[PDB]
């Protein structure tokens, strides 16, 4: 317990830091995907 | 502690108020928009006991306090309490006296005018701020969210404003202001929890319920199927520990309350719900605008923090929307804190240094000046 | 410390679950982004 | 209750329905175009509560109802609700019905074709009318005004048509259809009254605002002078008592809303304004026509009741029109009720008795007959 709030907190913060990097990638990838899909449909329509 | 006269920024909602200095990416401190007052006389020695409590003080001693929120459905009606909140916020937690720093405050596009007039007047006449600027919450939501075009659903505590913006311009003919907000969800949750045997009727209890809501409740992507399951099995119940050691659980109530956003009639409001309200903001706009608004549906403010709201809203708009169009909701981690963040962004833009009311123009014109200088 | 560990832990586990979800969402989006990029290249060539 | 073997007449818009029988000079009654429905679940036994309310029932009980309007900018889309409105209108309140009488219904000149087809069909198939005739509002507006020649400014609830007639003939290329009418003015006033601290969101609230507007608002002969004073002093404000005990006063907003007709940009509309559309309906006609239309500018429909509108429209056109020539506005007490009156005149004229579709020709041809027999 003594260092477990710290181990859990460091895990939470590291996971949150990675989550955010990955959530920001998710948003970037989704926006690119949607725009790319719209480009796809743009070209498919063409 | 600052080495420049950066603006101080405060996003004062009907619920919570966020504050920090311009140039940061987050508020330094968060307080409820509350000034608390005791309804009981303390007996024991070493119990504090104040005539009035401000912000976090009101919550810490709330068990015996009436908790007054000076802001009513977006407007400050009690200016004395906002002075207590701003003194404490700027002077004690941000550690900056407004006398040497300009200040930016925010309001909704259809927020009653007296709000912008008092926000400006209080900071100039009580705090002697060198300059002021009342911001548009729609702008701040877009600057925090990385957009110039989209639907702003600022779902605040007192009101859901709902305004479509295109290329940095308002499209006012399509604003569908809704009197359904986070405050009604807290009140509804107090009532639904009462149905389950856990009555919440006081101001201290209101704050307990507010905390329960924020951690336990969700909207559900399919209300009827989630309801039927939650009403049939303990697998969808979630517990919460109350301050006195009692334990409360929430079943289909966990979503029936949040569902009020989609069904406002639950609190007695005449409305088609947040998703039709949002949709009303995207179809009313012009034929060459609609496509860009559908693809950029932007959330800011709180309630946007329900686990299933970004996905249910995207689904409901998609269902109402024509085919071909791409429907997407932007629901950033800066959720609930986005308007404050946008305030920081706006206060520091080089393009916005001429938008500030100085404490010269203010005194020559009087409090009404905010009408011509801000927006 | 149990309360701090428990809060740090709910966050450690949720953050790890969420960082995994963010990595899985960003991975699936990256893979779908690539599928959309390839399908777009397909529609552009077609 | 009536024994006169005459035609029946109704003017049906997005707000109100005027109705009575042909041959008289006024409607017998005016009903809201409303089918009301409860928006609450009743709890107590013996509280009444209808499944639906019609017309004035829906408006009188509106505080607890959601009010639906079947007509969209001049077109009936909810024919089922109009059938309910018409049943009440004819059978319950006017005390006369189409089953025993020929019936005339009205529409705008460019109104989508489905409107006249359904108006003809419902009177023949659900009311069993012996005959039908769908009339042009422009025709009726000039008959009721004593004209064969003139500009019809038919400002209704959902649309203003702006349509010239010369010597009884249509001049259709000069019609300036405008998406601005009494319902949009009400919505705008709700938003600017929100700015004053009195938010109006629900439909019951919309009806409160429509009452405020009809009694307190005006356009002004000189907007800028009234505005500068009204925006600066309480001496230009007028009080209204809201049905909850509050008192609302309105200043420059009292005229800014009505001003929208001259400046549609106030509600985000792309339009030159009512006085330019009037001018173009005259100007787009041939030069030996223009002079007669300038001298015969005819108001019809509602909004024509705003103080300063008959004087202002004449000022705005004479200011654009060439000199020597006389520009005149016709704006009789029959204002807003003149379309119904024109319907009475057309239905009863001997010169019109060959224009009726009988329930002979209708049954063999079907609803498409309206395009063979009416216009």
């Amino acid at each position: 317990l003594k260092l477990d709030k710290e181990n859990a907190l460091d895990r939470a913060e590291q996971a949150e830091a990675d989550k955010k990097a990955a959530e920001d990638r998710s948003k970037q990838l989704e926006d690119e995907l949607v725009s790319l899909q719209k480009k796809l449909k743009g070209t498919e329509d063409e | 502690d600052e080495d420049e006269t950066t603006a101080l920024v405060c996003d004062n909602g009907s619920g919570l108020v966020k504050a920090g200095f311009a140039g940061d990416d987050a508020p330094r401190a968060v307080f409820p928009s509350i000034v608390g007052r005791p309804r009981h006389q303390g007996v024991m020695v070493g119990m504090g006991q104040k005539d009035s409590y401000v912000g976090d003080e009101a919550q810490s001693k709330r068990g015996i306090l009436t908790l007054k929120y000076p802001i009513e459905h977006g407007i400050i009606t009690n200016w004395d309490d906002m002075e207590k909140i701003w003194h404490h916020t700027f002077y004690n937690e941000l550690r900056v006296a407004p006398e040497e720093h300009p200040t930016l405050l925010t309001e909704a596009p259809l927020n009653p005018k007296a709000n912008r007039e008092k926000m400006t007047q209080i900071m100039f006449e009580t705090f002697n701020v060198p300059a002021m600027y009342v911001a548009i919450q729609a702008v701040l939501s877009l600057y925090a969210s990385g957009r110039t075009t989209g639907i702003v659903l600022d779902s605040g505590d007192g009101v859901t404003h709902n305004v479509p913006i295109y290329e940095g311009y308002a499209l006012p003919h399509a604003i569908m202001r809704l009197d359904l907000a986070g405050r009604d969800l807290t009140d509804y949750l107090m009532k639904i929890l009462t149905e389950r045997g856990y009555s919440f009727v006081t101001t201290a209890e209101r704050e307990i319920v507010r905390d329960i809501k924020e951690k336990l409740c969700y909207v559900a992507l399919d209300f009827e199927n989630e309801m039927a399951t939650a009403a049939s099995s303990s697998s969808l119940e979630k517990s919460y520990e109350l301050p006195d050691g009692q334990v409360i659980t929430i079943g289909n109530e966990r979503f029936r309350c949040p569902e009020t956003l989609f069904q406002p009639s639950f609190i007695g409001m005449e409305s088609a719900g947040i998703h039709e309200t949002t949709y009303n903001s995207i179809m009313k706009c012009d034929i060459d605008i609609r496509k860009d608004l559908y693809a950029n549906n932007v959330m800011s403010g709180g309630t946007t923090m329900y686990p299933g709201i970004a996905d249910r809203m995207q689904k409901e708009i998609t269902a109402l929307a024509p085919s071909t169009m791409k429907i997407k909701i932007i629901a950033p981690p800066e959720r609930k804190y986005s308007v404050w963040i946008g305030g920081s962004i706006l206060a520091s833009l080089s393009t916005f240094q001429q938008m500030w009311i100085t404490k010269q123009e203010y005194d020559e014109a009087g409090p009404s000046i905010v009408h011509r200088k801000c927006f």
